[PDB]
């Protein structure tokens, strides 16, 4: 049976900290500050070419 | 990318690891003829033109007349 809000661990002031601060939301926003920090991918194309097996058509 | 030579365009895709002034007498294919390399004319005015390779199926008759 799905628990009621008596039976649940997390205070009401806790609880709504994360309500009104944000957290998750903040935790996936430092995702991608993460992101913004590291190496893209891109290769530039008539000066790079990408994969070749002897297979390709 | 038209404009690479035939055996290094395989090199700069990662097809090869042996450039092909590093690849020895054995894989250098053997040939009767002249290379002359065509990159592209697409837009130029040297781009290919298609044609019937052979003749029409069924002859017409050459006219041939005879005074009786
Ligand atoms: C105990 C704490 C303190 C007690 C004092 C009381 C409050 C004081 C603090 C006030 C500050 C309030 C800030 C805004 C409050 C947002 C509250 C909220 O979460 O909205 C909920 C609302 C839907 O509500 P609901 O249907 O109940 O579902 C919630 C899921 N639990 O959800 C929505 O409708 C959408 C939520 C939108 C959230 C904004 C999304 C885009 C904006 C992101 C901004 C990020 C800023 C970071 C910038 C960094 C710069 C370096």
């Amino acid at each position: 049976r799905p628990a009621t809000w008596e039976e649940s661990e997390e205070g009401a002031l806790s609880k709504a900290t994360k309500y009104f601060l944000l957290a998750e939301m903040f935790r996936g926003l430092y995702v991608v500050l993460e992101q913004f920090f590291r190496a893209p991918y891109t290769i530039y194309y008539p000066f790079e070419k990408g994969p070749v097996s002897p297979r390709f058509r | 990318m038209s404009q690479v030579e035939p055996g290094w365009h395989f090199w700069l895709g990662y097809g090869v690891d042996t450039a092909p002034c590093n690849t020895p007498k054995e894989k250098l294919p053997i040939r009767a003829y002249p290379y002359k390399f065509q990159p592209n004319y697409t837009g130029t005015p040297g781009a290919f033109v298609t044609y019937n390779t052979l003749k029409p199926k069924i002859s017409a008759w050459e006219p041939v007349t005879k005074q009786r």
